[PDB]
């Protein structure tokens, strides 16, 4: 799980 | 534990350029984003660009293209914004940011000015001679055209905290202005003291401006 | 890029009540969608991340949800440490953007300002101009509007208005508004006056004096 699509 | 460590403000002139820092600790920020975006007051918040440590690959918005160049230092973990041709657009809060697991800096506020140390003028604000009647009073002190900020105003030496209200610094023109109201009980003002100190440490200034009756 | 439509833009609320803040996008952002809360002294932190995953140490009355292009934050019960500033994050496409915050607020019961209007000084006069003075204080709620006139003439230019934020005691908020006129044009007039329009009142709060009295 992250905060942004590119991490 | 991990925090991003930004100065808390630098004043620069219009046609300089500033690099702002970002010293990252409790972790290695190597592959992480470190993200940057602008805060000003009306504005809403503007993403900058991020750049990722391991390979410098960034990523920006086109908005800011050469407005704003980030690089970063892998030997003190840091990452730096240079912001280029500083014009009064640019004052701002910038803050620095890491993601996934997204901390932020406290932010840098940059202001842009080619203002010069200008003290204040203190003006004492009392009714009309007497006093518009009833229980209480309200003075105050208005402290009009100084650079940069901040004024320190204080009500007989901290001794009269509660019932003022100080109202945040205004830049109009290229100066500031900011006022301070005192609310106290009509039986106290005038019989006892009410003298509002401005303190204005880039001008070295220091000033007790007692507030009492007068007519026009 | 991402238009994010963040609403309401304000909200007042009740420690203990339920507050639901809303963000919606211009396109899908495949749950993206990231809040943060800003505190006063500048202070941010990311509260939730990916629509519904909360931070560490978030606390439980957090939760977020949505899809699409619908998305929303949801504080439980509120308490006071959680009056702050919020603001959603679409991290679902480059260049990432923002909505335009929520400014989330103590509600409190209507209270009239309480008004009060200051002639130029001396010191002003001698000097060239002549600012002119009211204080629009502890009042709620948080919209009001302040009416300058000279003669009974409405008077915009040379006015500056400052607004504390909330006060952290009686949840009022105040106002300053200054006029500031050069010396010879303060002469060349008789009466200022300052009218406060607020919900507490059909008519206005009017103070007012006359270069003269008293």
């Amino acid at each position: 799980v992250v905060s942004h699509f590119n991490d | 534990q991990v925090q991003l460590q930004q100065p808390g403000a630098e004043l620069v002139k219009p046609g300089a350029s500033v690099k702002l820092s970002c010293k990252a600790s409790g972790f290695t920020f190597t592959n992480y984003w470190m993200h940057w975006v602008k805060q000003r007051p009306g504005q809403g918040l503007e993403w900058i660009g991020e750049i990722l440590p391991s390979n410098g690959r960034t990523n920006y918005n086109e908005k800011f293209k050469t407005k704003a160049t980030l690089t970063v230092d892998k030997s003190s973990n840091t990452a730096y914004m240079q912001l280029s041709s500083l014009t009064s657009e640019d004052s701002a809060v910038y803050y620095c940011a890491r993601s996934p697991s997204d901390y932020w800096g406290q932010g840098t506020t940059l202001t842009v000015s080619s203002a010069k140390t200008t003290a204040p003028s203190v003006y004492p604000l009392a009714p009309v001679c007497g006093d518009t009647t009833g229980s209480s009073v309200t003075l105050g002190c208005l402290v009009k055209g100084y650079f940069p900020e901040p004024v320190t105003l204080t009500w007989n030496s901290g001794s009269l905290s509660s019932g003022v209200h100080t109202f945040p610094a205004v830049l109009q023109s290229d100066l500031y202005t900011l006022s301070s109201s005192v609310t106290v009980t009509s039986s106290t003002w005038p019989s006892q003291s009410i003298t509002c100190n401005v303190a204005h440490p880039a001008s070295s200034t220091k000033v007790d401006k007692k507030i009492e009756p007068r007519v026009p | 890029d991402i238009q994010m439509t963040q609403t309401p833009s304000s909200l007042s609320a009740s420690l203990g009540d339920r507050v639901t803040i809303s963000c919606r996008a211009s396109q899908d952002i495949s749950h993206y969608l990231n809040w943060f809360q800003q505190k006063p002294d500048g202070t941010v932190k990311l509260l939730i991340y990916y629509t519904s995953t909360l931070h560490s140490g978030v606390p439980s009355r957090f939760s977020g949800s949505g899809s699409g292009t619908d998305y929303s934050l949801t504080i439980s019960n509120l308490e006071e440490e959680d009056i702050a500033f919020y603001f959603c994050q679409q991290g679902g496409a480059l260049p990432f953007t923002f909505g335009s915050g929520t400014k989330l607020a103590i509600k409190r019961a209507d209270a009239a300002p309480t008004v009060s209007i200051f002639p130029p000084s001396s010191e002003q006069l001698t000097s060239g101009g002549a600012s002119v003075v009211c204080f629009l204080n502890n009042f709620y709620p948080k919209d009001i509007n302040v009416k300058w006139k000279i003669d009974g003439s409405e008077r915009q230019n040379g006015v500056l208005d400052s607004w504390t934020d909330q006060d952290s005691k009686d949840s009022t908020y105040s106002m300053s508004s200054t006029l500031t006129l050069t010396k010879d044009e303060y002469e060349r007039h008789n009466s200022y006056t300052c009218e406060a329009t607020h919900k507490t009142s059909t008519s206005p709060i009017v103070k007012s004096f006359n270069r003269n009295e008293c």
